């Protein structure tokens, strides 16, 4: 991404030969991934606004 | 090297570099590869990691 740069899409990545976007096998993976916030995370594995 | 040949041969049911990208292995210069071998069960895999 570039400076001041947002993303919308939410395909699956593609890895390899094999592809992707929705055409989900071996080698397909999604590539937003959740943050997973709680309070028994240690301090740096907590939210920064 | 030539791992390109078998990160797209699409045979295998684990494939995953850890520490490293799979999509470069030809072009990452080492110095000494070593290869250790065994089978395990299906319920096995997930142990080793």
């Amino acid at each position: 991404l570039k400076p001041f740069e947002r993303d919308i899409s939410t395909e699956i990545y593609q890895a390899g030969s094999t592809p992707c976007n929705g055409v989900e096998g071996f080698n397909c993976y999604f590539p937003l991934q959740s943050y997973g916030f709680q309070p028994t995370n240690g301090v740096g594995y907590q939210p920064y606004r | 090297a030539d791992y390109s040949v078998l990160y797209n041969s699409a045979s295998f049911s684990t494939f995953k570099c850890y520490g490293v990208s799979p999509t470069k292995l030809n072009d990452l210069c080492f110095t000494n590869v070593y290869a250790d071998s065994f089978v395990i069960r299906g319920d096995e895999v997930r142990q080793i990691a």
